[PDB]
RNA sequence: AAAAAAAAAAAA
RNA sequence: AGGAGUGGAGCCUGCGGCUUAAUUUGACUCAACACGGGAAACCUCACCCGGCCCGGACACGGACAGGAUUGACAGAUUGAUAGCUCUUUCUCGAUUCCGUGGGUGGUGGUGCAUGGCCGUUCUUAGUUGGUGGAGCGAUUUGUCUGGUUAAUUCCGAUAACGAACGAGACUCUGGCAUGCUAACUAGUUACGCGACCCCGGUCGGCGUAACUUCUUAGAGGGACAAGUGGCGUUCAGCCACCCGAGAUUGAGCAAUAACAGGUCUGUGAUGCCCUUAGAUGUCCGGGGCUGCACGCGCGCUACACUGACUGGCUCAGCGUGUGCCUACCCUACGCCGGCAGGCGCGGGUAACCCGUUGAACCCCAUUCGUGAUGGGGAUCGGGGAUUGCAAUUAUUCCCCAUGAACGAGGAAUUCCCAGUAAGUGCGGGUCAUAAGCUUGCGUUGAUUAAGUCCCUGCCCUUUGUACACACCGCCCGU
């Protein structure tokens, strides 16, 4: 996500800017196997970190 | 301040359940949110509670576009006094 | 009536739609990922969002 | 201020005195005789009049008008 | 927001810094403060009302949210703690030097 | 017939 | 040494000036002038003309349910169906009307009260302790005659050794591992089927046995002047060459000290001054920020044949994509219309759908023929569509007419060493309608040089000082 702002509130100086931007990695893992180990995953291993979200077709 | 009497009523008895409320600044807005159920309005709600600043009974802080209120024990005994209610029911705060 | 003259700009579109959700001015918004709010601001709290300076 | 404009005041209502022993007619008997034709619908009350004009009566809070 | 709120309240309670973690149903923060015996009030009764405002302005299912205290360890350590404790002395109204040097001090004493 | 006077006044 | 140019012509934008009831203001050498993310039809708005409401919280004192006041109707009334007034009060029932203090609000003044932020000195390479030495001491050596590098970067001469900041070091991307860990939301190869030609050929046509060869992205390494020869105190380091993917890819942060540099018009960051009901607050309507003898600066288009026009061929990557307040998302397919556009019809909360993003330039085949011409499209008239409450002072686009200046521009001046300048096209911000601006992406892709202090600035050493508020200094005489 790039985002370029200027760098002076006003408007006087010389003309610079900067440059926002960040990393965002996704993962996916299929997996054949019942809903109770779906949940045993989802109650185990709870960070605040990374988030987790299932989906059934 | 032509203001009505039910609608500040029922902000008194939704204060009295609970001492603590919010409210976005925006004069044109003519329904609050949260109180859906009946026609009310924000900028007569916001000037009653800066009224009850002006009294002394809440304490305000305004962080970006919204105002908050918290109530005191004077405020709690102001509340008894002005609806009238024996010291017999406690707002849910002091209670654990 | 003064009610209901009071709102005779509706705010469908333009400027006038959006603001500032810190400062509360309607000048140098970002409309972009839905923001919308002003870039001295967004200056002042990029760092608690998450932007870093990496480029 | 007085400006060079000048401004025109504010509708001042009259304190006009005795208008509610003016509602009803006081006789020998204990009867109410009103002068003001009474409010059918919901929006104003029962005990809601109208105004006394010279042509119409008007309503209060209900803004409707009804015409001969 | 949220840091910001805890900014603008705690500017007395010696408020450090805040954790946010992500749950479902026990969607909880902490917060990381120097004056324990504060940020609580009386029994309890401030971090509660917090949460209720939290809870109702943010806007959550109700019981979703289970606020936590707890003091940091080293507490010279944090430049931020150190700030409202120079607001605090000098809002007081003392000498920049003496305080300044005071503060040093302490931060050296810190192990910085 | 016009000026500007330069000094900020400890180091708790 | 060069390349592209600007300054010349037309057009867009800003400033000055003039004009205006108003043409709101800041910003005047680098370090202001396509700047305030400022492409202003209405809000923007701070400017002018006009009219209502209080948003006077409130403390005290006059008034209190017997009424303190808002909300309105035939009609003069601006501007409106604002009752703002005037004909008439029921309607709100203590929520209040009035006098003083007090309070609130202000894109009002003060950036020379400031905080914070940013620019500039300067991104040049410049600062500082500890110990010891010299001097009575202020102070000086360390920081240097010299050689080298982008660098106070090193070597080395040497009462100097031992360290820190800045630079380097660090982080991100690319350059490649036919290695490793893995891809039905990316594909490859085999097999089967289907379509056509003549036994093989093509299919981004269909389906299912392995795989990372493309793509995707995790862990690792490679590159370090590693080797040879030459120059050089044979040191630091430099040059040429071989093997090797790369023997200088680019960007971020950027030390001490300082500016009367800019921002009270980003903030509910903020001191003082002014004002506050008949408002320098707010709301609504219209106009004005665009206005025109003129002068300056960013940019666009061309001054043609290395070109214009008409058809065919063929090639990408950053991206973006349905909303808390909110309602404005990206589109394929199928008809109507020359066209901009109109109606149905699905997909996508996203490697799946737009999309294999069939982009432009370029290439191939005609027409044109040195003529202000088929170049250039300024100016101008009419018609037709979409957005929005509203397009006149053309919002935008489409179609046909209208075809000016311009024959490569004086003085003067700017930017640039490899996928670089330059010619193109595509995204993001601006956005209801929306790019002559800016930030990125991608295609094609050069000439010249591996140096100098001449110009223009910066830095350092030495020298002189009757200067220390420091030459904008001190100081003599009538
Ligand atoms: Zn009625």
């Amino acid at each position: 996500l790039r985002i370029t702002t200027r760098k002076t509130p006003c408007g006087e100086g010389s003309k610079t800017w900067d440059r926002f931007q960040m990393r965002i990695h996704k993962r996916l893992i299929d997996l054949h196997s019942p809903s109770e180990i779906v949940k045993q995953i989802t109650s185990i291993s709870i960070e605040p970190g990374v988030e987790v979200e299932v989906t059934i077709a | 301040m032509l203001m009505p009497k039910k609608n500040r009523i029922a902000i008194y008895e939704l204060l009295f359940k609970e001492g603590v409320m919010v409210a976005k600044k925006d004069v044109h807005m003519p329904k609050h949110p949260e109180l859906a159920d009946k026609n009310v309005p924000n900028l007569h709600v916001m000037k009653a509670m800066q009224s009850l600043k002006s009294r002394g009974y809440v304490k305000e802080q305004f962080a970006w576009r919204h105002f908050y209120w918290y109530l005191t024990n004077e405020g709690i005994q102001y509340l008894r006094d002005y609806l009238h209610l024996p010291p017999e029911i406690v707002p849910a705060t002091l209670r654990r | 009536g003064h009610q209901q003259l009071y709102w005779s700009h509706p705010r469908k579109f333009g400027q006038g739609s959006r603001s500032c959700r810190v400062c509360s001015n309607r000048h140098g918004l970002i409309r972009k990922y839905g923001l919308n709010m002003c870039r001295q601001c967004f200056r002042q709290y990029a760092k608690d969002i998450g932007f870093i300076k990496l480029d | 201020k007085s400006y060079t404009t000048p401004k025109k005041n504010k509708h001042k209502r009259k304190k006009v005195k005795l208008a509610v022993l003016k509602y009803y007619k006081v006789d020998e008997n204990g009867k109410i005789s009103r002068l003001r034709r009474e409010c059918p619908s919901d929006e104003c009350g029962a005990g809601v009049f109208m105004a006394s004009h010279f042509d119409r009566h008007y309503c209060g809070k209900c803004c409707l008008t009804y015409c001969f | 927001e949220l840091n910001e709120f805890l900014t603008r309240e705690l500017a007395e309670d010696g408020y450090s810094g805040v954790e946010v973690r992500v749950t479902p149903t026990r969607t909880e923060i902490i917060i990381l403060a120097t004056r324990t015996q504060n940020v609580l009030g009386e029994k309890g009764r401030r971090i509660r009302e917090l949460t209720a405002v939290v809870q109702k302005r943010f806007g959550f299912p109700e019981g979703s949210v289970e606020l936590y205290a707890e003091k940091v360890a080293t507490r010279g350590l944090c430049a931020i703690a150190q700030a409202e404790s120079l607001r605090y002395k000098l809002l007081g109204g003392l000498a920049v030097r003496r305080a300044c040097y005071g503060v040093l001090r302490f931060i050296m004493e810190s192990g910085a």
